[PDB]
């Protein structure tokens, strides 16, 4: 094996972070934080439905 | 990237000595078995033939050093645990190294070293890849070393005195 | 800038004397269980039978490099030598010299050979093969230039240590710089290629095969300049 | 003597409340070396010892005759649970095991790695 | 040895605020007079979003899945499974209270008072013949005992047999 | 040390809101104050699922006491609870919410997500939180209601394949870290796995052995990498650290013992523990190739991140700002009182890792004895594990030295495998061909020879 | 190693840098009267402790202390 | 011990590391560089293309006098700055702390 690509920085830095899992679960939380707490909750909820 | 090329040098007619170690002054290893402080001063370099055999660490104990200017080469008489041995360095391999760097250079604790092992005067061939160590007890001719071929405003190099040897 | 001399209770060198171990000073006096201070002691040593054992029994000075220029025998009575590896080739020759002792030694001795060579064959594919065995593969021990062929007989490690020379047409030679191979061979630059030069790499056009060259290897100035590889 | 493995030096079987007084782990007491358990914990506590003496003495000092026992008695119990009397033989002799087998029911599916193929 | 001057104002800085603080935004940026922040930190934003997060997690993660692989197969290829279960002298115990529980089926008895009420009359009630759950793991454990049961009874008919059979020989001669 | 599920209840709650606390000690600023609301609504999360656990368990059995729960919930195993429109076994939801909050608590994969966003903390809270105080809260609670996970399919199929996944990740993201306290964070969610996996196995005695050695090797590290980033000017990452082996002598070597011992590693106080937890692992599961590999994996693991937190920090090419190293090393300095430490706190140091191998050696010597001196655990679940320890066969025993000489050659791999050009580069392959033939020869003469 | 010290006002009542002269009389006096407390709360609440029997007893079943079952 | 007395801060002066080392620190550090030929002709009130440092050199200085100094300046400052006493001013002002 003459050509190895886990040594680049790209791989470590995917290792590094965690595999991303934190990444995709904050992008997620932010998801489920804005549609409910605010336009489902607030808008849709407080201003149109009471 | 600095390449080893070779020049092909030769011996002059006349040198000028500049080095003589007192102790060793003798021809032969059977005269300094002979002599009382040379062979008390072989005994206490065993130890050192033993670090540049077993532990890979390129030094030589120098005495006896001649110069020719006409072709810029030293002539060396390196002390091994066999006897007495010529070397021929070229002044543009030759720097100086400090005794840190000296000690560093191996990556095993060396043995504790004698006290007429001069730490102050240990020169480095960046060539060979090997180390020169003088004795404390031994006379420099002044009028050899103030040759003007040994002056440091022709021989000075700060990319290969400063930063050719990084032991890190 | 040192104020510890005015305090008669502060530390003192001798205190530090101890730190001698684990900090590299100059030295300062012999203790008496010391090497150097035991064999200049001790008569016994003395002895013309120990100092001819010294004298004898250990590496010689015949060996021992004499000078910074080198002529090493010709390959061919009308060659001349251009490259030579010093300690790189002699390292790579004792490591795979190994697979004459280890090897069939492994066989005979370990109870499972099987699992040796199990435990072996992914070693060798990861962190060993690109780590030493391809750079001794493509590692130049020697270069000489025959001029009748107009040629290049070049020295290789092989297996177990056996050594091969291949001529090689100087019509074939080509540069190849690294920023060509680097991604290709990645790895083999990572962990294995520091002892070569990565600027001073050629190649084969012909038979495709490699050339590394010591970093500290020896080169000819009278071979360089010679018209054939100028 | 000459008592089976279980069995202690007095051939004693003690009785539940014996147990609970002499209060044995559940990990011994799921165990058939209760028998031979007991008499060694009650030496323990007759002659107290700390547990640096307890690692370093290969023989537990005082209490060594009914150490004995119990070791024994530990020693069929492990290799009886594990089945390792039967698994060592056909490691030792795969071909000669099934030739004579020990036991089908392990010889069936008994397969040493190829990696040991001595 | 400088004397300092006292640690400055400057430290922390005042923020003064140039955008307005949409009221779709609100508690999504953790409001602060000095440092304010956005209750979420990216630091992976390289990733444009998470979509393609998911995507190069992947796409690395096959590297861990080969390494997986490769290290099961030398295992597999080189192991033989272990005798593991409950220990046979304790068969009278976890396995067989398991088993006794269902047996007794005491939780559907009737009632001490005389109510008409009985089990199977509450959100939480007793189910009996019920064989799913833990049921298939204790079933396992219980053939894994029965089998090293029977491979030591077997050892115990070979040594037997073969006693019997050398006994045989000397006998013969 | 909680007598009834109230108590168990208030003092769950005092622990996440008092870590809450000391994740959010620089209050000043509010980007700490993220990570402490990141973890205080996993801290409220686990207590949802433990309110709603312990309100069935109320429900079913009208009794709250943790002896009388262990010993009646055996009775209502049997039983079941109608939800909304499935008829879910009883134990099972009830193992279903303990075992989410146990995980929640301690950091296992997914709700792993906010033990390293808790390393604002200052290094002592830290250090006490993950080494048995708020990363062990699972494993308590697991080891505490053991009787009613005996009886868990939920439990018997997820805790080994979540440890095990957990301790895998955990190794490989603690092996490539290159933040301190990151690294020791990521060693803990591993560590954690293995103890779940361990649990799994079901030798209360393996798991206790290592959950003390995990604690106290862990809180032994974090204190010397505490005194590395305050030397450092609490700059945690090691690519600005090189050369403090002079500065720190003692943080280099206390450092050197904790590693050793924490990371797995042949010949040391924490390799028992690993080879206990292979013995016990089971081979029932369904996914044990996963399981398996994925234990393998994280053992293998701690080699590097030891090794690279040690090199990196001390011994390493010094990487860092010239004032950290100028600033100390003028002659004025020398003194008899000179340091870059506290003495208290070597002196701690110290003492913690005697009284750590005493306990550890106490613990070994009361369970891995020939002897059986522990107390009673109050279980009747008996997993037949021991007898791999104390009779092992040809086939166990050789099937141990596969992950052995692994590390062996991950070992020499960190220690002779150059990454950058040097001065010693051939000397170093010379050296790796005499240690190999060195090895040859003496192991010829130890077997045969002698 | 710490942060630069700062002035804080004296009208604001908080910790920063806070040292006690008296604060050898004040351990005194907030030790032991804490200690005479947790004395009283401890010996008002052994009188609630359960122990399991000891290494030579063992609990008589028709005994008064051993568990009953009710009588309906 | 703070007196019981009001006590305001005391800017005692506007420098927070010792300016004449500060101003010499850089100086050597500018000295050091290839392009710069004469040390002797640097005063703090030279500017950069007269003491001959290049807008590219100039980046250079600037990051090793950051490592040097133990801060970080931002572009707006570099950019900003035009003599070398304004630079040697904003490094001994700065906090290094911020
Ligand atoms: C900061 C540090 C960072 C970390 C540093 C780490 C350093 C170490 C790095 C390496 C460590 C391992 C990493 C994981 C693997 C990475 C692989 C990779 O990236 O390659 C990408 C590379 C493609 O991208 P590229 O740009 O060409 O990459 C550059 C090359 O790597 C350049 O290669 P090259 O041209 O130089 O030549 C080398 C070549 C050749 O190199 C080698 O072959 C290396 C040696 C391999 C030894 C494997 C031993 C496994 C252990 C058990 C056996 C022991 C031996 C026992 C005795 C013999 C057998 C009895 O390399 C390869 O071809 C790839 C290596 C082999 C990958 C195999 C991955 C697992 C495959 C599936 C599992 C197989 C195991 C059994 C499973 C059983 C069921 C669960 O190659 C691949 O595609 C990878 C494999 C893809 C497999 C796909 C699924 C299987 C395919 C169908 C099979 C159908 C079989 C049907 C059978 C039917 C029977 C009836
Ligand atoms: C009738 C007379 C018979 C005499 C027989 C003599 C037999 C001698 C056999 C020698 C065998 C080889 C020994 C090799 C040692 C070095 C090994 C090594 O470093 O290799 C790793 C080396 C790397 O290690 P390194 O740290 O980098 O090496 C740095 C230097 O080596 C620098 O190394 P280092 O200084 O860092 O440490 C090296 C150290 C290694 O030493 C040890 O590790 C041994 C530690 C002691 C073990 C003691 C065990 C027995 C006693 C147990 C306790 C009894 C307690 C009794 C009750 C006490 C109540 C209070 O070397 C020694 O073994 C020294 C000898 C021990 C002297 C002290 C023994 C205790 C005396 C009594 C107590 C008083 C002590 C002093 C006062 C203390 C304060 C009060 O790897 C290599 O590359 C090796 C390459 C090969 C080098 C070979 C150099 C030697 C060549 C010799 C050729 C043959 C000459 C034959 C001459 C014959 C003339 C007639
Ligand atoms: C009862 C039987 C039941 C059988 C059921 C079988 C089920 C099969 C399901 C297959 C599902 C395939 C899903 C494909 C999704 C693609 C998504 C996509 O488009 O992504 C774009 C994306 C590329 O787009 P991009 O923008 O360039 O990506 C940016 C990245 O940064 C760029 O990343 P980078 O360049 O830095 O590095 C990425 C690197 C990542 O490194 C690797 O991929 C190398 C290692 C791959 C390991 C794969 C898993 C190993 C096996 C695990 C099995 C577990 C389950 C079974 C366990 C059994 C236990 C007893 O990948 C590569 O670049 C190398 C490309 C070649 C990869 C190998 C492709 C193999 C395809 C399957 C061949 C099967 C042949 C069968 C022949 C049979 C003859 C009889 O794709 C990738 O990055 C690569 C994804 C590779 C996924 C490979 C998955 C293979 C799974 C094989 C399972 C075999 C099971 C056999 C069971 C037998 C039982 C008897
Ligand atoms: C499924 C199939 C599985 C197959 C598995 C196969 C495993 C077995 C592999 C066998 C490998 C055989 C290697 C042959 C090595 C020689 C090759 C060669 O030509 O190299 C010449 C090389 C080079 O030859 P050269 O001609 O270049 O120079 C001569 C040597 N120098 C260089 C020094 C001048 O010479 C040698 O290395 C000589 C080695 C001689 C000794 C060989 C045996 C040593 C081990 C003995 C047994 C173990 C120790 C026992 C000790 C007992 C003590 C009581
Ligand atoms: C059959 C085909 C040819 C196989 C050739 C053999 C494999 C390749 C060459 C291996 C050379 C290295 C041998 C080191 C021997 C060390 C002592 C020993 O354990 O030998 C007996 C053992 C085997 O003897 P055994 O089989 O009687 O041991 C009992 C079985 N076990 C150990 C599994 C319980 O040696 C090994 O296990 C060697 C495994 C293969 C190593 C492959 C290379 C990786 C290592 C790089 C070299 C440096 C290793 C240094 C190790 C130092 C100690 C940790
Ligand atoms: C194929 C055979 C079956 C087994 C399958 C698995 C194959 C082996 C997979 C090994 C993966 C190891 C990943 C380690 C990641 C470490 C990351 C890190 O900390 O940075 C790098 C650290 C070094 O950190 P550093 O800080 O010193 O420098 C880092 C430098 N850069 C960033 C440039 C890379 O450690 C290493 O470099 C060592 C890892 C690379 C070498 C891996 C050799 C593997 C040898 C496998 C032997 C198998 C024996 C046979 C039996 C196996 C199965 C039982
Ligand atoms: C100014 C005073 C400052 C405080 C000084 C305190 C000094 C403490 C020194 C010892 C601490 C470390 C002990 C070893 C580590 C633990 C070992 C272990 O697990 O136990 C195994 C052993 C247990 O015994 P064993 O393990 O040998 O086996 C017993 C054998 N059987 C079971 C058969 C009986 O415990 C110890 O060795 C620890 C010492 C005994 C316990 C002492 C407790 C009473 C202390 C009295 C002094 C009180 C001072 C008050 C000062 C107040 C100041 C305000
Ligand atoms: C079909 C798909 C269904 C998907 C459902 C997904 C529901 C859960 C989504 C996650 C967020 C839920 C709301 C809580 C948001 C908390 C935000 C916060 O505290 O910010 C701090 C942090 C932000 O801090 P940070 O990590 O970005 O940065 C701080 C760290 N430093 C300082 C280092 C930068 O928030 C997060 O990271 C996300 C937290 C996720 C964990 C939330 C725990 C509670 C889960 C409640 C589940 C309720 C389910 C209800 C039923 C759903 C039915 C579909
Ligand atoms: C009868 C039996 C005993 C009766 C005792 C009943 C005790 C009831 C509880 C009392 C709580 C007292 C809290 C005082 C807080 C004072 C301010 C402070 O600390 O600084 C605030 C700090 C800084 O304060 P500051 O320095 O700005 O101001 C201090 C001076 N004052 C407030 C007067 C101006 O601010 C914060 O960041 C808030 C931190 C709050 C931390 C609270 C932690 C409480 C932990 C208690 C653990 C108890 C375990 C119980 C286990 C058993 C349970 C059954």
């Amino acid at each position: 094996m003459l050509k190895n690509k886990l040594i680049k920085f790209k791989f470590f830095r995917f290792v590094q972070s965690g595999f991303y899992v934190d990444f995709i679960f904050k992008k997620f939380s932010e998801m489920f934080i804005r549609n409910i707490f605010i336009y489902s909750s607030i808008f849709f909820g407080e201003k149109f439905m009471i | 990237n600095y390449y080893n090329i070779m020049r092909q040098v030769s011996l002059d007619s006349n040198p000028i000595v500049l080095y003589q170690s007192s102790t060793f002054t003798g021809n032969g290893l059977q005269e300094f078995y002979e002599n009382a402080d040379a062979l008390t001063k072989y005994l206490k370099l065993v130890p050192f033939f033993l670090e540049k055999n077993l532990y890979d660490h390129p030094k030589q104990f120098v005495i006896k050093m001649e110069f020719h200017p006409q072709n810029k080469v030293l002539s060396l008489d390196c002390l091994t645990h066999q006897g007495v041995l010529k070397k021929t360095v070229n002044l543009e391999n030759l720097i100086p190294v400090p005794y840190e760097d000296y000690v560093q250079f191996c990556r095993r604790k060396l043995f504790n070293a004698p006290l007429f092992l001069d730490t102050e005067m240990i020169y480095f061939n960046t060539f060979q890849n090997e180390f020169y160590v003088f004795d404390k007890n031994a006379k420099w001719n002044e009028e050899g070393i103030n040759h003007p071929e040994l002056d440091i405003s022709k021989l000075y190099n700060e990319k290969a005195w400063f930063d050719s040897l990084r032991i890190i | 800038g040192d104020i510890r001399h005015k305090f008669s209770n502060e530390i003192t060198d001798d205190d530090y004397d101890y730190q001698r171990a684990m900090h590299v000073k100059p030295p300062k006096e012999e203790s008496l269980f010391q090497l150097t201070n035991i064999l200049s002691s001790v008569p016994v040593f003395k002895t013309r039978f120990f100092l001819d054992f010294i004298a004898r029994n250990l590496d010689t000075n015949s060996a021992v490099s004499t000078s910074d220029f080198v002529a090493p025998p010709r390959v061919h009575e009308n060659s001349f030598f251009v490259y030579h590896s010093r300690e790189l080739g002699n390292v790579i020759r004792k490591y795979r010299s190994l697979e004459s002792i280890v090897l069939p030694g492994a066989l005979l001795t370990f109870t499972y050979p099987l699992f040796a060579a199990f435990v072996a064959i992914p070693s060798y594919y990861f962190m060993f093969n690109a780590k030493i065995y391809e750079m001794s593969r493509r590692f130049v021990v020697r270069m000489d230039v025959l001029p009748h062929l107009e040629m290049i007989s070049v020295q290789r490690i092989g297996a177990f240590g056996i050594l091969y020379t291949k001529l090689h047409r100087i019509q074939d030679l080509e540069y190849v710089p690294f920023d060509q191979v680097k991604e290709q061979e990645n790895y083999l630059w990572a962990i294995g290629g520091h002892g070569v030069d990565n600027q001073l790499i050629f190649k084969d056009r012909s038979t495709g095969e490699f050339f590394y060259f010591e970093r500290q290897g020896v080169w000819d100035a009278k071979g360089l300049n010679h018209p054939l590889l100028n | 003597g000459h008592g089976a493995w279980n069995e202690n030096q007095q051939h004693y079987k003690y009785s539940k409340e014996e147990i609970e007084a002499y209060q044995v782990p559940m990990r011994i007491k799921a165990g058939p070396c209760v028998d031979t358990y007991i008499p060694l914990k009650k030496c323990f506590q007759e002659n107290p010892t700390s547990f640096a003496a307890k690692m370093l003495d290969g023989r537990k000092g005082k209490c060594a005759k009914e150490f004995k026992y119990y070791n024994t008695c530990l020693n069929h119990w492990q290799t009886y649970e594990n089945n390792s009397h039967v698994t060592n033989a056909y490691w030792a002799d795969t071909s000669k095991a099934n030739a004579d087998g020990i036991s089908n029911t392990y010889g069936g599916s008994f397969r040493k790695g190829l990696a040991w193929l001595n | 040895g400088w004397d300092r001057p006292d640690v400055p104002l400057s430290f922390n800085p005042l923020y003064v605020h140039k955008r307005e603080l949409s009221i779709f935004d609100t508690n999504m940026w953790m409001y602060d007079q000095v440092y304010p922040e956005y209750v979420i930190s990216y630091n992976e934003i390289h990733l444009v979003d998470q979509w393609k997060g998911l995507k190069e997690s992947f796409s690395q993660s096959a590297y861990w899945w080969a390494m997986m692989a490769m290290v099961f197969g030398f295992y597999f290829i080189n192991t033989t499974p272990r005798q593991l279960g409950i220990d046979t002298n304790d068969l009278k115990g976890f396995l067989g209270e398991y088993y006794g529980q269902y047996k007794k089926r005491s939780g559907i008895r009737s009632n001490f008072l005389g109510l008409d009420v009985t089990g199977e009359n509450s959100i939480i009630q007793p189910n009996y013949d019920r064989k799913n759950g833990i049921r298939d793991v204790i079933d396992s454990l219980n053939a894994d005992a029965g089998k090293r049961k029977l491979i030591n009874l077997e050892a115990k008919n070979f040594i037997e047999r073969v006693e019997k059979e050398c006994e045989q020989r000397i006998l013969k001669k | 040390s909680s007598g009834n599920f109230i108590v168990l209840f208030l003092g769950w709650e005092l622990i996440g809101l008092t870590s809450f606390f000391l994740i959010n000690f620089w209050s000043t600023r509010v980007g700490t104050l993220k990570a402490a609301f990141k973890a205080f609504s996993f801290n409220k999360l686990s207590d949802l699922f433990l309110f709603f656990a312990i309100l069935i368990i109320f429900s079913t059995t009208y009794n709250l006491d943790i002896l009388s729960f262990n010993n009646q919930i055996y009775l209502y195993e049997s039983y079941n609870i109608d939800m909304f429109y499935w008829s879910i076994n009883l134990i099972e939801i009830i193992s279903f919410f303990f075992i989410s909050c146990a995980f929640i608590k301690s950091a296992q994969f997914g709700a792993h997500i906010w033990l390293p966003d808790s390393m604002e903390a200052p290094v002592p809270a830290s250090a006490l939180i993950h080494s048995a105080t708020l990363v062990s809260a699972g494993i308590y609670l697991l080891l505490r209601l053991s009787p009613l996970f005996e009886l868990s399919k939920y439990a018997y199929f997820i805790l080994p394949l979540i440890g095990s996944v957990t301790a895998f990740y955990g190794g490989l993201v603690s092996a490539f870290q290159s933040d301190t306290k990151k690294t020791l964070a990521y060693s803990t969610i591993s560590h954690c796995g293995f103890l779940m996996v361990s649990y799994s196995t079901g030798v209360l005695e393996f798991v206790i052995l290592y959950l003390y050695v995990h604690g106290f090797f862990k809180a032994a590290t974090f204190l010397c990498v505490g005194n590395v980033n305050r030397f450092n000017r609490n700059i945690q990452d090691f690519k600005r650290m090189g050369g403090f082996y002079k500065y720190l002598p003692f943080e280099c070597l206390a450092s050197f013992v904790c590693m050793i011992n924490l990371s797995g590693l042949p010949l040391t106080l924490g390799f028992y523990i690993k080879h206990l937890l292979f013995i016990g692992l089971v081979e029932s599961y369904t996914l044990y190739p996963l399981i398996f590999s994925s234990l393998i994996l994280g053992a293998i693991a701690g080699v590097f991140y030891s090794y690279r937190l040690f090199y990196s920090i001390f011994f390493d090419t010094k990487k860092g700002k010239k004032a950290i190293y100028l600033q100390a090393s003028r002659i004025i300095l020398n003194s008899k009182f000179y340091s870059n430490t506290s003495l208290a706190s070597n002196l701690s140091i110290t003492f913690l890792v005697l009284i750590s191998y005493t306990v550890i050696l106490y613990l070994y010597c009361t369970t891995l004895n020939n002897y059986y001196s522990l107390s009673d655990l109050k279980s009747i679940y008996i997993n037949n594990a021991y007898s791999y320890f104390y009779k092992p066969d040809y086939n166990f025993l050789n099937a141990v030295s596969i992950l052995n000489w692994f590390v062996i050659i991950l070992l020499i791999s960190v220690i002779y495998l150059n990454w950058r050009w040097s001065y010693y580069y051939t000397k170093s392959i010379d050296s790796l061909s005499k240690f190999i033939l060195f090895s040859f020869f003496f192991f010829i003469f130890s077997k045969y020879i002698l | 190693g710490g942060f630069q010290k700062y002035p804080i006002p004296r009208y604001l009542h908080v910790g920063q840098w806070i040292v006690n002269k008296n604060w050898k009389w004040n351990t005194f006096h907030m030790f032991f009267p804490t200690a005479i407390l947790c004395f009283m709360v401890w010996r008002n609440s052994m009188i609630s402790t359960a122990k399991p029997p000891n290494y030579g007893e063992y609990v008589d079943p028709q005994s008064p202390v051993a568990p009953k079952a009710i009588k309906y | 011990y703070a007196p019981q007395k009001v006590v305001l801060r005391n800017e005692k002066s506007g420098y927070y590391a010792n300016p004449d080392d500060v101003a010499r620190r850089l100086i050597r550090l500018i000295s050091l560089h290839d392009k710069v030929q004469n040390p002797s002709a640097i005063t703090l009130k030279s500017t950069w293309s007269e003491i001959g440092v290049d807008p590219l050199s100039y980046v250079e200085i600037m990051l090793e006098a950051e490592n040097e100094f133990y801060i970080e300046l931002a572009d707006e400052d570099l950019e900003r700055f035009r003599t070398v006493e304004d630079a040697v001013e904003f490094i001994a002002r700065n906090f290094f702390t911020n």
